[PDB]
């Protein structure tokens, strides 16, 4: 439910995935949010994926 | 340009501080009123006793 801007880059020439192998294209959109209930779940939730 | 609105975010910040520093000074001028308010009332206190010590003696 997080509503702060976003700070976007992006990564070209994707160096290899440190513990598999892959090539794969890559990209940064960081957003910041001040709850630590959200610095909790969010960050347990990306984490996960 | 993001930048404009977390600047925004540490006005609002500094702003709560001042309140913070403001209230600090509210809080040691309450000190210092009841320093006042105690050394008022323990002087009207000491010169009654002295005016009693007289009137008995």
């Amino acid at each position: 439910r997080g509503n702060v801007f976003l700070r976007q880059a992006e990564i070209e020439n994707p160096l290899e995935d440190p513990v598999t192998g892959d090539y794969v294209h890559k990209s940064v959109f960081i957003i910041f949010f001040q709850g630590d209930q959200l610095k909790n779940r969010v960050k347990k939730i990306c984490e996960g994926f | 340009s993001q930048t404009q609105g977390i600047q925004q975010l540490l006005q609002a910040e500094k702003r709560a501080a001042e309140k913070v520093a403001d209230a600090r000074k509210r809080k040691a001028r309450r000190l210092k009123q009841a320093k006042e308010e105690a050394q008022m009332e323990v002087e009207q206190y000491r010169r009654e006793r002295e005016q009693e010590f007289q009137s008995k003696q």
